[PDB]
């Protein structure tokens, strides 16, 4: 991916995370917990759904028979029809392949991006009270209980509250 | 101590392609190329006509196999492989153009053209067209000399289209299996048929002689047609070897014509048809039949094109 | 204390679509599908011919409505709905092919073919073709027997193309409104017309009899044509029912032919035309008329496709 | 957007910024000021203009009449023409829609990117003398007057000059 | 003290285009539009036939220039600009359709149709078709009256196709350079030729008279053809002015037919051909010839489309 | 580029780096050295090769002659053929141009991305023992010999080893 989060600085995914697409894994005095992030999960899902919405949208263009499988039409017109049909088939086969390749590149990149955007949001939240491990983890200097961790996930963590001890705990 | 950011994954991921990589694994993906065929003609909510033994062009002239379809109404017309337009052997001029017209016609209705005859018989018949016995095309009159080898008087018959829609007018030129048969049916001498309207003009002469037998016959009846505009008049002038129309055909509305081997099914609904049945799909592409008609996904050469619906899968 | 990074915005943003989202708002956007039609034929800097009552094929044979266009030069040729090719009723064989040739011809110039006649009249005329009185096609000669019911001598006329460009050669076959009229114009007996060149050969016979009246006439004159290569010779051999060319046509250069209802306007400049006027645009796509000709944007089904020319709009 | 700057960590745009596309909003002892960034604004504009340049570039391919609205052509050829025309119309309609969707995705993403690139340039400039708020603002530890702020905008701010007091003002 | 991150570069970078910028420089790039033509027909691993002076249709009837190609097998058939189908002047009806059939035929094999003649000569000849002296089409018989101005008896000849593949059947109608010549070759009176099979019927009459000279001749022989289904029978009935087939043609398999000015080269291998030679390429696009055939890159209007194969080049 | 590394915060490329696509340039007590990064170089190369692989993949669709350069076919069919051929040529010319433009944008962006991803990997590695110059260089506080530098390149540098002196050397 372009952002190097998924299959990058984050070594692998969690098969146990069955609650969402992106999530948090925390360690404190009271142990370990894993929770899904709703907003990021929903952003990715909705983006992909928008792609599906665009692709399953049918055209209402009718086509009629131009030739005949039971009794062969005149060859002069027959040869032109066949040439034209083969040319159109080549165009659509090319179009389909290119569409799906572009969509797939971008789908992987947008999902990678969304992972990156969540990581970055957390880093900015933990202004100076923590630093980056490098495998997508934040080592928190100050002690941070289940309620402090929930404060990070619910996006209300107050940096200046725990500032003092964290920076002292350099 | 620590808070970690991550993403979901699965052991059983799905391969897709991108611009940069072939067979990259993702958490979920959906197929964009339809491969599922329904081996039926799904006709729910449509008035269908299953022509069976009746060839579509046969509906206009009426060999015995088309007696039940002389006037038909449909929005889906199904031609079948066993369909035959004729009984006495021959062919329609410009046949595929007429098929294209009839396929989208909504069906046909018939009206008498008002021709009556004196000085000739009207009841030409053949074992090739069987009802209770030897018979002929229901919509046509096989005109003959009153007696074997008798004089066929020079005749002229005219029909004006007084409807607001064009009339489909059919006539036949009979090529006897021999000169002796021609002279017997119509009397000796050169046979000439001339047909005109305001904008159409053509002359015809039979070339009698033995063709290979079809339906027991070595002669041929070749059919010609025109679409007669409102207020235009078609004139037939002839001295024999002429198969006259008794009735004209009028188109009823709109329809889709298909060719299919598949069995009718009034329970499933569909819009895209082909020889092998119905393609029922919301996908933009299909790899079933490049000649499918109606409202269809676009035909592509590829078997599969998987659209990624998830992130890269990293177990 | 603080420095903040940001971006511009507006309250009145414009909706666009992306691969991922329908109707996302952006600061600015431009339309890519042309909907603006000019209800004129914009002809600034072009030599135009507005045919009006003259049908394009009429220019080659010269019914009275085409007297002013017998020799014309143009790079834009406009056919009009009231255009009529004929005066005495009939049709051109392979008519649309000839129209396509004439549309891109750059116009036509005429040259006498040098035919002179003895033993027949040359001044056949009809009330269907009116000038000061009953008249005929200006470029053609209606050849008749010297007297009512008189003998029409077997004749042969030949024209060699001695120019370095192909000659357009037209002739007519006259179908009289009755046998009695045919015998009167040309004398009794079978009429045969044969035409050949080095590579062309065809024979013609009239089928006389009453067609529906057009312009008061129940006969028909059907026109046939060929392009005669440099140094090739066309030969006409006939005994009546023959409408002879007096002059041949030569193509002048290059042109675009259009069909339009729209009024000429010498003040606006344009390159893309259709029935309803001129499409003047730099956009790649248009939704005005799928049959527009000249140098045109590509026709698409959609009404609008907005191209984003700004960032996402966040008020 | 892929970079999460526009409609992301930057909550909204400034309707008052009528001087450019991207800009600076500062607060110091002497009050508040807002100024446009020329280079970033010009980068985005020029990129978008390049897209327009590509799209308004006409082809010089002529087309001629193949059928006739006043007198219907023969049906055998007529049916083929219609089938071919309808097929080509489908191709172009598809092409146009796909083009505009891809262009629009990328236009939004490049504009988002440009915002991100400017933010990041500033962060690297303010090496250790400031930290990230999280709503696209930099809280400067040392006092920074109008001329110091202009030094950031004109891209000549000397980090090591104000280093001492800023880091002391942790 | 310090560690720095960077990337490679070069002074001599290559320009490419993107959606956003024209002529951006990158470290490396590759061309996607083929401009390299090989001025040869690369035929390695293919059975070729270089027709030279022999026109492809000539192979079926056998003017002297086609004597070496009366039965040929090929998977690549090359038509040449000097190719001529005929010796005595004339043309094939529906000629391009027959060329398309022969181009993909894999070649042809011939079989005698078994016609023998009594009461007429079989040895019509002309200086237009030269072997040791005046001669004719090798596969055909120029049938004539036993003596100058003699009676040509009404005749009928029939051939049944007893093979499992269709038979290509050719016949000719001779248009004499004058009535006097027609009466001399075939006797006086009207000449009529009728041809039918189970599904085909047509009648023919010569129009004698002087055409411009080709190969010294003012007459013409026009050739007609049909594909005769297995078990179908073709019947010819005639009283003169008839060029009869001696042998029927059968198609051998599959082939590609090309038209080329380029010299054969058995050493290079190729799949895409045109007038000027062979396009040998793995690129998806080509700008050499829009009418190239075989397995080819797609023709595009552009001269060059450079695909970036490196990062932006910043010296 | 979207990531602003190449032709962005990295001022220019190194013509001397003939060993790879991305690399390291270091300065210490023992002098200067330049080495290529294999993984990043290989990632970019392989991505681009994947694009080439897709484009040189031939179709096996045969076309046959539909008209004739030695003897002109009938004009009715001839005009339709020409109209159809011109329409198909327009479609393919459009397709080719759009393909190459999209591929080229993305190729530049992925190469820019790869540069960014390597820079970021190093920054996370040098947790607190160094800070960002701004021209793609890391000023290392602690002294770092050739073996310490190699430890960065081979991706085994221990942050907590040199932590003490580096942070003291603020
Ligand atoms: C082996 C072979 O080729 N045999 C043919 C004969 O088939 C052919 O005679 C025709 O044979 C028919 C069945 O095979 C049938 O018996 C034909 O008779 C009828 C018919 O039913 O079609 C009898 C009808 O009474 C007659 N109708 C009228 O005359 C007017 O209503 C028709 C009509 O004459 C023909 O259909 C017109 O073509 O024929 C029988 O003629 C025989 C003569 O052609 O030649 C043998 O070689
Ligand atoms: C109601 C109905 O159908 N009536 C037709 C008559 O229309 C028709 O007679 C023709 O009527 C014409 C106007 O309607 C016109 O009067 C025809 O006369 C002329 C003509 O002007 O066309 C007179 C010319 O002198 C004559 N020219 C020559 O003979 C040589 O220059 C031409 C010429 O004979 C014809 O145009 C060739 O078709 O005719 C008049 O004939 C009538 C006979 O067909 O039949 C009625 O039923
Ligand atoms: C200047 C001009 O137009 N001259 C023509 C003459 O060309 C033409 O006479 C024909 O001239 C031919 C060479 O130019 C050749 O001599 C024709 O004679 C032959 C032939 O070789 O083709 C002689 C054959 O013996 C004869 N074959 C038979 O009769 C049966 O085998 C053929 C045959 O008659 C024709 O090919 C059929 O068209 O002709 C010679 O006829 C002359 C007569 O048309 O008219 C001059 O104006
Ligand atoms: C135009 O293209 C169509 C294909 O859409 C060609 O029709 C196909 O022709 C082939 C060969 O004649 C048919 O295959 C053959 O089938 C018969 C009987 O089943 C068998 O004897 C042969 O071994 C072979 O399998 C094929 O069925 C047929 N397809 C369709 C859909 O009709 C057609 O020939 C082309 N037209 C021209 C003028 O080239
Ligand atoms: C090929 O497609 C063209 C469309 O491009 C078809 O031409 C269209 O035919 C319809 C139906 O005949 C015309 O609409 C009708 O107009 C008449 C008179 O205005 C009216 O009586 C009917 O109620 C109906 O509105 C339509 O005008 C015409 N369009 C054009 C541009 O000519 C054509 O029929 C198709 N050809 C074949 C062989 O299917
Ligand atoms: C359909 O398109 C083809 C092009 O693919 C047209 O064929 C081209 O016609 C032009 C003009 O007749 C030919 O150019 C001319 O060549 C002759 C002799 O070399 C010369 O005298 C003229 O000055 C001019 O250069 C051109 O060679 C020919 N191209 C091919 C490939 O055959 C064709 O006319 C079009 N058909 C219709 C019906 O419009
Ligand atoms: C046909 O002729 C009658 C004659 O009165 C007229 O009422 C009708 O409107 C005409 N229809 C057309 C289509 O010309
Ligand atoms: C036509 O014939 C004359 C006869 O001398 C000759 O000068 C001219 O070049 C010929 N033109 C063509 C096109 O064959
Ligand atoms: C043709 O007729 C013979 C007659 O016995 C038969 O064996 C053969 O199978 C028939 N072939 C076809 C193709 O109908």
């Amino acid at each position: 991916g372009l952002f190097g989060a998924i299959a990058g600085f984050i070594e692998n995914g969690w098969e146990g995370l069955i609650d969402g697409w992106y999530g948090y894994r925390h360690q404190n005095a009271q142990g370990e917990g894993t929770a899904a992030d709703y907003k990021s999960t929903q952003s990715a899902i909705n983006q992909i759904t928008g792609k599906l919405n665009r692709l399953i949208e049918k055209t209402n263009q009718q086509f009629e028979l131009i030739d005949n499988e039971f009794n062969e039409i005149e060859k002069q017109i027959g040869n032109v029809i066949n040439w034209t049909r083969d040319s159109i088939i080549e165009v659509w086969s090319y179009n389909a392949e290119f569409l799906v390749a572009v969509e797939n590149q971008h789908t992987i990149d947008l999902t990678d991006s969304e992972m990156n955007k969540l990581y970055e949001k957390v880093r900015r939240q933990l202004r100076e009270n923590a630093e980056e491990d490098g495998n997508g983890c934040f080592e928190i200097f100050h002690q941070c209980d289940n309620d402090c961790m929930a404060s990070i996930r619910n996006n209300t963590y107050d940096h200046k509250k725990y500032r003092k001890e964290a920076i002292q705990n350099r | 101590d620590k808070i970690c950011l991550g993403h979901h994954a699965v052991s059983n991921g799905t391969k897709v392609d991108t611009l940069t990589e072939k067979g990259i694994e993702v958490v979920n993906a959906t197929e964009t190329v339809e491969q599922k065929n329904i081996p039926k003609i799904c006709s729910k909510g449509k008035q269908t006509i299953d022509l069976g033994q009746c060839g579509l062009l046969g509906t206009t002239i009426g060999p015995p196999q088309c007696d039940q379809f002389l006037e038909f109404s449909a929005n889906l017309i199904i031609e079948r492989r066993e369909g035959d337009d004729i009984c006495y052997p021959g062919k329609f001029d410009n046949e595929e153009t007429l098929r294209k017209i009839l396929r989208k016609s909504g069906g046909i209705k018939k009206e008498n053209m008002g021709f009556t005859y004196t000085g000739v018989r009207t009841n030409g018949e053949t074992s090739a067209c069987r009802r209770s016995r030897s018979s002929f095309y229901a919509e046509m009159k096989w005109l003959l000399s009153n007696t074997d080898n008798g004089v066929f008087p020079q005749m002229t018959k005219s029909y004006k289209n007084t409807k607001r829609e064009p009339a489909l007018i059919i006539w036949g030129i009979h090529h006897s299996g021999s000169t002796a048969e021609q002279t017997r049916l119509y009397g000796s001498g050169n046979k000439l048929i001339t047909v005109w309207s305001s904008k159409y003009q053509q002359s015809f002469a039979p070339s009698p002689g033995p063709r290979p037998q079809i339906n027991g016959q070595s002669g041929r009846i070749d059919f010609y047609w025109l679409m007669l505009d409102p207020n235009d008049t078609v004139t037939f002038s002839f001295n024999g070897a002429f198969i006259a129309p008794d009735r004209a055909s009028f188109l009823r509305g709109k329809s889709l014509g298909i060719q299919s081997d598949a069995q009718l099914d009034n329970n499933c609904e569909g819009e895209c048809y082909h020889i092998g049945g119905t393609i029922i799909s919301n996908l933009p592409f299909q790899n079933i039949n490049s000649r499918a008609i109606g409202k269809c996904p676009r035909y592509v050469k590829q078997k599969s094109l998987m659209l990624a619906t998830g992130m890269k899968n990293v177990p």
